[PDB]
């Protein structure tokens, strides 16, 4: 009769038909990932085409139910999610051109091979050929050669492609009643219709700037300390008053600073918290790693893994004859089927990764009661943040002593906590200005603030101003230096990492306050606390049914993303860095003082 | 006296194929001896919830007729086979009365009713104009009219096909795996009661 009942029947047939088509697509993707064979590729492509065609037909059919005659918030949320045109609003020729451009960028990034001129007999791919050189070399000209050669080849190939990409994506977004493609990406955090908990697309940029303004002193002190240590490592290249050279940050792009922990360690003489040898001595299998992770999740009060999880997951590398993707991935296939695909080794990194991916699985299991189109995180930040909090809690020395992996007579003094916090800062704090600068640059490119002839002149100007990283030699407009990264070249949003980083420590403070931890925030473990797990599971069970602001109210009691838990987490390190930077100069100059 | 002529519980529980929830099979059991302790002491059943009578005194009481209703549902839908419940199965597929005397027996059948490609032989009604009355069967395959516009037999806009299939696959979760359900309905009517338990010597 009424429009709302019609929409509810439509979203009762949709949920059932889509759960079946999804499960089939996901199972085909799983069979491709655990078994790389050409028939599995064909089956994956067939299932993906059926899934995409079905989503196109239901999007075509969902728009015929007008939004303003529906009052139920959940029904309106599912219909809003379904009624997005995506690329369908664009013409078929331009849509085909956009798809071709995306595929060719994927092939250029994946199969991009660069080696030294005059020695072309063998060449190295990005993974692991260039990654190992960037992460382990101490030679200035070798890192300079690898960095400049990879940005020369990849940027000179991708620059016309990206120029076409920005125009096509802007055309699609303005065809979809958005200001630009940046507004389309910011629409994931848009909340409309809820009194008090409304969030706007324009509020996201202001909140990101407001949080980064508080990030900036800690990053300035960390930057000064890393600059002094890199000056010790490389005597003449780094200036006391200038920015850091781009190719010396330990990674290909500057995404993480975690590969500089060896050079910038505060107390080398003190031991590390490496527990790899202890698991080797006790013969810990990957099954034992996942059972310990499951023990951690049952300790906090969350449900334990299903029998189908243990039966159907691949937690060890299959062998030489059968090929599989080595990247750890948690799969929510649908219909209560949860799996983890990880080539688990006996390392601390794999153990923490097991905790992280089982956190992803717990998040997926929690919203299984929700309707199919609402089975996601409230925003893109929460899904990664709930895994990163498990990675935070599992890495604590209290957790390692509790599970027996660390000796009970290990002395936890201030120096080990300082160096551990510095390692966590290099991984976590160092990615924040790079993430913010990259997303702000992409937003300005999509908005049209920066003309195409001035993309790089502004970009390096942004990098000096925000990241404090200077180019080794000037680049003209024939280069495409941003698109050398995986996320930007393959049409992925990048603000999820910034939001994930802030939500991680907000959730950590909320659960540690719930668990009544009485010490430093980085010394906090959320095991054995039923109330902390209940506070987490209240948000976890909602999924995408409720606004992310209301979910954040459910956990931390705040209606907005906040930066104070992160600064509270790194406060011992912040005081130590302020003490250590008395002689040195905090802050940088945007001039060409180190090298240009 | 000497007891023989047992009731055909082998052709209900150990049947090679079960019916769908919508066209649920009803077998009337009369004039035999029903040994319920063989059912109760089995370890193969996950649900043996009896409403209105207790399993211990089933073996003593005597009934006029026994209705054995058999079908296959999901794991999460077993809870809806009870008096006073709600859900797709109770509203549109199989409805139990509030004043129900009998037992609901359910067990997991992932071994038999799930295939790797997907078993689409089992179907459920997802749409009907009104809720079902107790012990009603609807096997109509008429197109559901959700809108004012007439369907005219074609599955176009706002007009859906009522019966949907459960794609039972072995790798499913325990709440989505196939469960065979046998509901025994016991009524005592003014006719001579002939379905009695075994009498001790
Ligand atoms: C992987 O694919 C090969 C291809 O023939 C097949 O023989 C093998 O059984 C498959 N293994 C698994 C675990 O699926
Ligand atoms: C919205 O619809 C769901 C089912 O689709 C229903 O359970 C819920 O109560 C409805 N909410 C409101 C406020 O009507
Ligand atoms: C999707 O596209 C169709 C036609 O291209 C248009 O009528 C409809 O309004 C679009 N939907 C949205 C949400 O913009
Ligand atoms: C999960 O926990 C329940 C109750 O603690 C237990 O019965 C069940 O066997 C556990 N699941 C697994 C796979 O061990
Ligand atoms: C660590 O604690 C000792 C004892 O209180 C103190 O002497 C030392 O200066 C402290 N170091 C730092 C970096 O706080
Ligand atoms: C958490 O509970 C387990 C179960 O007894 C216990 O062995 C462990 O020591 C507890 N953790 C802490 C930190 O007390
Ligand atoms: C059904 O099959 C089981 C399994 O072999 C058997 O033990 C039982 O006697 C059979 N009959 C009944 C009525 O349960």
């Amino acid at each position: 009769s009424t429009i709302e009942e019609q929409a509810k029947t439509f979203l009762d047939k949709f949920n059932h038909e889509a759960e079946d088509l999804f499960y089939q697509s996901s199972l085909a993707s799983w069979n491709y990932n655990t078994n790389i064979t050409e028939e599995n590729v064909q089956n994956m492509n067939n299932a993906g085409d059926k899934w995409s065609a079905f989503l196109k037909e239901q999007s075509t059919l969902a728009q015929m139910y007008p939004l303003q005659e529906i009052q139920n918030l959940t029904v309106k949320l599912q219909l809003q999610a379904l009624q997005q045109n995506g690329s369908s609003v664009l013409s078929e020729d331009k849509s085909k051109r956009l798809n071709t451009i995306l595929n060719t960028m994927s092939t250029i990034y994946s199969t991009g091979k660069v080696c030294n001129p005059d020695n072309p007999q063998e060449c190295l791919l990005l993974e692991p050929g260039l990654n190992e050189i960037m992460a382990n070399s101490l030679d200035y000209n070798e890192r300079l050669w690898a960095w400049e050669s990879w940005r020369s080849e990849v940027g000179k190939q991708l620059r016309p492609l990206y120029e076409e990409y920005v125009v096509l994506k802007n055309e699609m977004a303005r065809a979809n009643h958005y200001e630009d493609y940046g507004d389309y990406w910011r629409g994931d955090y848009e909340v409309n219709g809820v009194d008090g908990y409304d969030y706007s697309r324009g509020q996201l940029i202001e909140d990101v700037e407001h949080t980064f303004e508080e990030i900036k002193p800690l990053y300035e002190h960390l930057h000064a300390y890393v600059r002094a240590k890199l000056m010790n490592a490389y005597p003449s290249y780094i200036s006391p008053i200038g920015c850091l050279p781009a190719h010396l940050l330990g990674d290909m792009w500057g995404r993480f600073w975690t590969n500089l922990y060896s050079l910038t360690v505060p107390f080398g003489q003190k031991p590390n918290i490496d527990v790899t040898d202890a698991m080797v001595d006790q013969a810990w299998d990957a099954q034992r790693i996942f059972k310990e992770a499951e023990k951690f999740f049952v300790s906090v009060g969350l449900p334990n893994m299903t029998q189908g999880f243990w039966e159907n997951s691949m937690l060890t590398d299959p062998g030489n004859v059968q090929k599989a993707v080595c990247h750890p991935t948690a799969w929510d296939l649908g219909k209560g089927d949860f799996r983890i695909l990880m080539c688990t080794k006996v390392t601390m990194d794999d153990f923490l990764t097991a905790h992280h991916e089982m956190g992803h699985i717990q998040y997926d299991m929690a919203y299984a009661a929700q309707p199919f189109l609402l089975r996601n995180g409230a925003n893109e930040g929460f899904h990664e943040a709930v895994g990163e909090i498990m990675s935070l809690s599992a890495a604590t020395p209290k957790h390692l002593k509790s599970i027996g992996l660390l000796s009970p007579d290990f002395q936890e003094d201030n120096e080990t906590e300082i160096n551990f916090l510095l390692k966590q800062a290099l991984t976590i704090v160092g990615t924040l200005p790079f993430t913010y600068m990259l997303e702000k640059w992409r937003w300005m490119v999509f908005k049209g603030e920066i003309p195409k002839d001035q993309w790089m002149k502004k970009w390096w100007e942004m990098k000096r101003e925000i990241v404090g990283v200077v180019e080794p030699v000037p680049h003209d407009e024939t280069y495409c230096d941003p698109a050398s990264l995986f996320h930007v070249s393959n049409d992925y949003s990048f603000i999820r990492y910034y939001t994930r980083t802030l939500y991680q420590f907000q959730f950590q403070e909320a659960l540690c306050q719930a668990a009544k931890h009485e010490g430093p925030l980085h010394k906090c473990d959320i095991s054995n606390s039923t109330e902390a797990g209940q506070k987490l599971f209240n948000m976890l069970r909602l999924g995408k049914s409720e606004p992310w602001t209301l979910a954040l109210e459910n956990v931390v009691g705040a209606k907005n993303m906040n930066v104070r838990p992160l600064l509270n987490y790194f406060e011992p390190l912040f005081t130590w860095l302020k003490d250590q930077n008395k002689n040195s100069f905090v802050g940088w100059s945007t001039d060409w003082s180190p090298y240009a | 006296p000497n007891i023989t002529n047992l009731c055909p519980f082998g052709e209900v529980f150990n049947a090679t194929r079960f019916a769908s929830v919508y066209a649920w099979n009803r077998k009337r059991i009369s004039n035999c001896v029903a040994d319920y302790s063989v059912l109760y002491n089995s370890a193969s059943f996950s649900t043996f919830k009896c409403y209105g009578v207790s399993p211990t005194k089933l073996n003593d009481l005597c009934f006029t007729n026994v209705y054995a209703d058999s079908f296959v549902i999901r794991g999460d839908e077993v809870r809806q086979i009870a008096p006073g419940q709600t859900g797709t199965i109770a509203d549109y597929n199989y409805k139990l009365p509030d004043d129900f005397t009998g037992c609901v027996i359910a067990w997991n059948s992932n071994n038999l009713d799930s295939k790797v490609g997907g078993n689409y032989n089992y179907l459920y009604r997802l749409f009907r104009k009104s809720n079902l009355k107790p012990f009603e069967r609807d096997i109509s395959t008429e197109i559901y009219q959700a809108g004012s516009t007439p369907c005219n037999g074609v599955k176009g806009f706002n007009c859906y096909f009522p019966l949907q299939s459960y794609g039972f696959q072995p790798t499913y979760g325990v709440g989505y795996q196939p469960y065979r359900v046998v509901v025994l309905s016991f009524e005592l009517l003014h006719a001579p009661a002939t379905v009695c338990g075994p009498k001790k010597s």
